[PDB]
């Protein structure tokens, strides 16, 4: 879990890697001012409660994330980031730079490569939000490997989404056009046919705390 | 398109194919091989109540020759109703995997017994290898008999032959090859049989060998 | 216990959910300001006893759960599930939000599927109660994996009455009426000519305490 | 030791259970404001002091346990018992409920299945006493499964025992005759014309203590 | 230019021809082998029927012929079509590695149930294994056929030979012959069915058996 | 349906059918298997102080025949009975799994004694392996024995020839198919004795493989 | 000197000399294959509109015999260029260890693709093995014709035979033969372009299978 | 009833009717096989200072015959002896597990030496393995000199051969097949010795393979 | 994974070489009174934020490192050498002569190829900067091996660049020539008609703190 191929590989994390392909895509982009995130939900049977165990998780007022990979190992990484997030802020008074937190995070991910008697967490996420620097967006995969971006994805249709997006994204769009970019985007990953229901969907902008729209905010879009 | 290639295979050839073979297998199929075996054991207590001249070397008996012909028009079936199932099954392997390989291990296991039963058991082969041929006697059991019986036939006739034994040997061709069909039809049923035990234990992984939505990923 | 295979797959973790498979049936409801349970089982003799029957385990006057699977591995989770709902009351003098007791347990059973030198737990539960939110139902699994409902079900006659449940539920029923409904379910889901025995049924309502029903009240059902 | 099989079994469960067949059988049983215990001696050789390493085992004054398997677990596991009485006495001045007791054992049985580095206890356990509930009779097996009954069985001959019984036994029965019964029941799990001699018989009536029948008072009943 | 030569190879072999024979496989193919079955099975049932005398032995029977042409005429053609997909996988076996052999495994796989098509069900070689030949009858049907007639033939034919036995055997042959044919169809059926459910499932690790570039690194 | 087809399967070869075989085994076969020995070591005895001219190439001896008859006869009883206790086991190998298989184990080991009791003691099959045969005379010795007589009769009756060697090889085929028996017959004492042994000591196994009712999930 | 002999082998076959094979191999060789192919399809195709009097059996048909001459010289080129490809991977197969044979593994494997090209594909040992011969013709092919061909001839002319099925053989000897050409030719067409994708892959683990010197010690 | 069938089995056939074969192997069996030794290389001193003529191909020599005679007597003793064994070992064998065999891995073992002895060093078979015959010569070395010997005889009367080296032939199957005696007589004194030791290191395990009764349960 | 082969090789270790070899490409050199360091980029794409990520890591004001390899591993390593640094300044007030610190580096690395139970970081690493004896180049591999250089480079272009450096370089060039012959060394790497799309620089000369080359001061080279 913790040995090197002959090449030089790590395959328990690239196995890792696999799980996460399997989650519904999510996707997050810059804007003027502001960031987004949004998920993509396939929701299943009428006897669920769709009002609860939501794809985007805030980590405090300013920052939120979006998994995919195994829910339980997502959800256990979300409580880690709360935590840590809460204890930066008990040490200095504030969270300056999101970029730590996400490392401290991916930190996590990384050892759970390098040591035995552990596997690693079958996990990608987004971190969005931001800080004293700007709108912050970076992802986090199972080796603990981070990345900034000005937009991305993750989960099944990821390269769709990132297709569109290369040709598509423009920096500093406002909320509202930048919402429909994605919202386009995440429709091209789909199979034809194949109709998108209720995403979820979250912005942030300077000067604020995030707000998820409603269920009724995200059809005006659809 | 691949998909609807790959589905026109399997609405061709369902699991309802492979039951209604098992189903005739479990009934006509081994009651026309005991009949054959209760024809075999008449033709072979006339044989034993014998003494053979020349005459016999004259003529061909058309009662082996029946015995003989009633077996291969048995096996000839079996063959293609078993061909049947190897079909059901071998359109279905699923893609190639180095995991979640429980049932394609069951699909192996009877395409085995089946390939045994076909190869082995009803010898329907050009050529049997190193394993040797383990059934008393195969699908080409008339021309084996009729070879086997030609070349006494004409060292007989030629004066032919005057070897006491060689004429024996003609009537031991006729009794051996009844005996033969006796012995084949026992170890063909118990194959038969044996396959509607393995088919019906194990249909349902060798239709669907993969049942493959978890719930650990989103 | 806790590797990835080429596919991202746990199989280990897939085995105990064959483990659950085994068990009895049970299944729960939320209704009219209310949420039920109802639990099938599987006595043999005529040698055990009755009422000591360990199937609908109470984890405070609000909250109750049913399992399925290894019932030595589900009674310690019971057990957990008990302690930790106790040591949240004795710190907030109250349990606010019963998704966060199920979080706990399922948090107690994904470490198992991650660290090795231990077996994942081989138990499905389900947790229905009343906290500020309202009825709440939810489900958890070998894998940590929880997901909140409307109805749902768990044990060998699982996908029958979910099915069932798909066709034939409806929200704010009366009691009487879910009751009657969860049973006809739980009916569907046996053997032909089997007839169903008396199962255990629980319900609680907005402002009361858990019931179970007696012995005599569940007959009038059948 | 800790694995699921694909089908979701712990073989080695199943194992210990086999080690479990091999050992005397025992019984015990419910009557008329009491209960008791019978275990099959299956001496050989006038060398051993017979009257020395019982099967049947006072927990307390109140509890009696009767195993079988592998004889070094059991004492190991009959110790564990007699401390964790102790323990639960000197904290609350008493011991409400017997079953309390058995699920601790069973508890420290269950971890056995779990944890790897240890193999489970080849045991099997019955418990009997008077509580404040009343008689109480369970069983306990290598997984740390346990049952409550009327009546039980465990060793190699608990199958015609259990059958027998499950004839035989009616509820409420004098002390007397219930010992009879079991004797009867006892006698039936023996191979044509093999010969009973001398079980150990003990019993407990609500009020009073446990009390193990000599040598003199068991041969009454042969 | 190493890289062009590799190029220029899988340029002239692409996933398209693979696809090109296994949609002509799924149609065409399957109809005209039970064409050949059917006619065999025809042919067969006049054999069946009839008396054989001398005149038998003094010519050689068109029909018989014409089902054997058939076959192999059929047998050639899969054997070519067979050869196409063997390229396309085989000029794409990636690099030898002892490592990241996934989707090289589904190639080996697959290149082994068309290296028994080819070999064992059609029969293509001019000798068999230890293994022997298990189907009913090979490629070189049609040589196989004359060569075993015409011994019988020139039996019969001298003075000729009086055996009884021999007669009937040279009618066996015809009769044997064309249930070879119906046998071997049968089979070949099953695996032509086997490989296209076989190509279709895993053609995309076929073609490339690695998606190689890290994260991980730089 | 299919539960019913199996049960009819099972009802039809019982426990009791295959017993009833190793209760005749134990009792009359292992008998006339002496029997039989006797027979032939008598015979052998008769051929060892004796003169060979050209009136025993006239004749075919009638006690040789009668045993190697009686030996053809018993093999045939042995081999049909043991496909009794085949068809009992093989229609009780449960469904195909990864484990569990202990019982399921017991039941190859038992059919693999079986068949090498048929196979390779009785020399039942028409080809044998690579491994040869091992056993001294099979199944088809009296045809064997007429055949191996027949050529060196021929030879010697023509003119026929002047070779010492040969006339004294007609008294050797004569003694050697006696020697033959006597050796079988032995060796198939063994096996038929080691076949009572493992069967008796595993039946439990052989008709239940799995006894499946765990107390851990509820 | 020990060095200087090693180096001596290895300047003399270089990768250079492999590459050069391999260059050839993917023009022109391919090419004569194809050459070949169309050659022994025009002459099928005139074998196949043909009666055959005995006048056939009077002439060898030189268009059969320079398709058949073709072919053999071209096999006899690919095998002697596959040993040159054998010869450089060979003399670079480095001292014998336990370890650090990750590019001997490559060797290993380039090499028994090779063996199967010259062994299997062309046909080229004396005696073929266990697995026979797979390729529908080898080396030898001209010899193989001439041979089976003079049997059919000698039989048919001169007191000659009245067999029917024997005129016909003759003709089936004739168009077999340009089949196997046919079914030859693209099978090495296959295996040639494996070898090519192959070399061009692995030729530089071929040439240095260890690329060893570590920093970690001093 | 069951253990009772066993019981007789193993009553009839002890350790001491083992031990007793055994025991006359170390002493008797031992001598006898020198005897043969004797008899041979002396048989084989008087064909060395001999010219032959016609004369030695009119008349089979009785003192060959005689040698011949001999051994074949001795390995039809050492062969039903050496059955006494197998059955000894092979009543013995337990219950099928998969646990608790270090006394059936003895039973193995010892068993396979006795097969050896019996299939290879005394050429028992009809037909020989793949595995060749290792043993100079077999049981029926009689009828293999006879058959040999009866060959160059027919040639050498006839009009007959003309040939020096057929006439030298005659003495060298006379001289070969006396040297054969030499030879396996030696070979079936190493294998005999082999036997008596193995057996008396292993018999224990070979009647009591397991000890089973722990005193871990209660 | 902390194994000798026959020949007294550490395979493991020799793996994780492989991984190194992977990574982008970097170089430091040695010029008059000072010291630099240049790394290539693999630029993703325009979604990628690029003021990110650096490749070029200050350790503290005087001295920086650049990493090839495991890129979770290495921001773990240089994590550890910050952290290192401070130690050893709190310790003495300063950090006298760098190759202590590169040490304690190396030897955390080392130890991951001894003990078993970890496997060895991904990672080599350049360091350069001045202390007390003046400018400083090292390098240090997953084994814990380490040299000092004038002029080095790690990464998939090492070779290349090495053979420049080991024709081109010069000791005591002017910063803006030791510059212009490391781009060149970089360029010598590339593939034919692949483009140089500019690295980051960093050099430091004796007297000052480190100074980072902005994009447009790249610019002036490329």
């Amino acid at each position: 879990i913790t040995v090197f191929s002959p090449d030089g590989r790590l395959f328990q994390v690239e196995y890792a890697r696999e799980a996460v392909k399997k989650g519904s895509t999510a996707l997050g982009m810059k804007f003027a001012n502001g960031v987004l995130l949004i998920s993509d939900k396939k929701v299943r049977s009428r006897l669920i409660e769709q009002n609860s165990i939501e794809k985007i998780q805030l980590i405090d007022d300013y920052v939120a994330a979006v998994t995919s990979g195994l829910v339980a190992d997502a959800r256990v990484l979300v409580d880690f980031a709360r935590i840590s997030a809460q204890q930066e802020k008990v040490t200095y008074g504030s969270l300056v730079n999101i970029e730590n937190l996400v490392k401290r995070v991916a930190d996590q991910m990384q050892q759970y490569t390098q040591y035995g008697g552990v596997r690693p967490y079958g996990v990608s996420l987004i971190f969005a939000g931001i800080d004293q620097i700007g709108p912050r967006l970076f992802d986090c995969d199972p080796a603990g490997t981070i990345n900034e971006y000005k937009a991305t994805a993750i989960g099944s249709g990821k390269d769709a989404v990132v297709s569109f997006l290369e040709r598509e994204y423009k920096e500093n769009l406002p909320e509202k056009e930048a919402v429909t970019l994605g919202i386009k985007a995440l429709k091209s990953s789909l199979e034809e046919g194949e109709e998108l229901k209720a995403p979820e969907i979250a912005s942030i902008t300077v000067g604020n705390k995030y707000r998820i729209y409603d269920q009724e905010e995200v059809k005006k879009f659809l | 398109k691949r998909a609807a290639l790959i589905q026109n295979l399997r609405d061709s050839y369902t699991e309802t194919s492979s039951f209604a073979v098992i189903e005739e297998w479990a009934a006509g199929t081994l009651q026309e091989i005991e009949g054959i075996a209760k024809a075999a054991a008449e033709a072979h207590g006339v044989i034993r109540n014998s003494t053979y001249g020349r005459a016999q070397a004259e003529k061909s008996p058309e009662q082996l020759l029946g015995v003989l012909q009633r077996y291969q028009d048995l096996c000839h079936n079996v063959y293609c109703q078993a061909e049947t199932i190897r079909t059901v099954i071998a359109i279905r392997i699923p893609e190639h995997k180095e995991e979640d390989n429980l049932g394609v291990a069951v699909q192996h296991a009877v395409l085995k017994i089946i390939d045994e039963l076909e190869i082995k058991t009803l010898g329907s082969g050009e050529k049997s290898g190193s394993g040797g041929a383990p059934t008393p006697i195969g699908m080409y059991a008339l021309r084996e008999y009729l070879s086997a019986r030609s070349t006494v036939e004409d060292k007989l006739l030629g004066g032919g032959s005057q070897s006491p034994s060689l004429l024996l040997e003609l009537r031991q061709i006729d009794a051996d090859f009844m005996l033969k069909v006796e012995l084949a039809t026992t170890h063909l049923s118990t194959m038969v049989r044996a396959v509607i035990n393995a088919y019906l234990l194990n249909w349902k992984k060798l239709i669907q060998p993969r049942t493959g939505s978890d719930h650990m990923v989103s």
